[PDB]
């Protein structure tokens, strides 16, 4: 009933910092042909828009 | 010859757990920061001029003094 706050403040730090985006926005992207190719899951395959979940 | 005991949540149910985002805006409006910036400036630059004007008339005055001392 508390971890949410926490959740809340690691958020408030990192999702709408410009220098948290500019290290992370558009870094390393792959396409989801190219993941479902090399053998990829979970969120590595759910970032290219893959819908699958075991 | 007692109950059967064992780690049950409590009749009824647990509360509700909060998961979703909470990131408030808290904040003013744009507008509202540049005007507080401007006018801070305006009022730095009106004291400012009447700063510079006034060291200015001491600077002469002192130069002034020079000049009577120089012969």
């Amino acid at each position: 009933k508390n971890f949410s706050f926490r959740i809340d403040e690691l958020e408030e730090m990192l999702t709408n910092n410009r220098i948290w985006r500019n290290r992370t926005v558009d870094i390393g992207v792959v396409t989801a042909e190219d993941a479902l190719n090399y053998g990829f899951s979970g969120v590595m395959l759910r970032g290219s828009g893959i819908q699958w979940d075991l | 010859a007692s109950k059967v005991k064992q780690d049950m949540p409590p009749p009824g149910g647990y509360g509700p757990i909060d998961y979703k985002r909470n990131l408030p805006r808290r904040g003013l409006s744009g507008y509202s920061m540049f005007a507080v910036g401007i006018g801070t400036l305006l009022f730095g630059y009106w004291s400012m001029m009447k700063w510079n004007r006034e060291r200015r008339r001491l600077q002469i005055e002192d130069f002034e003094a020079r000049i009577a001392l120089m012969p």
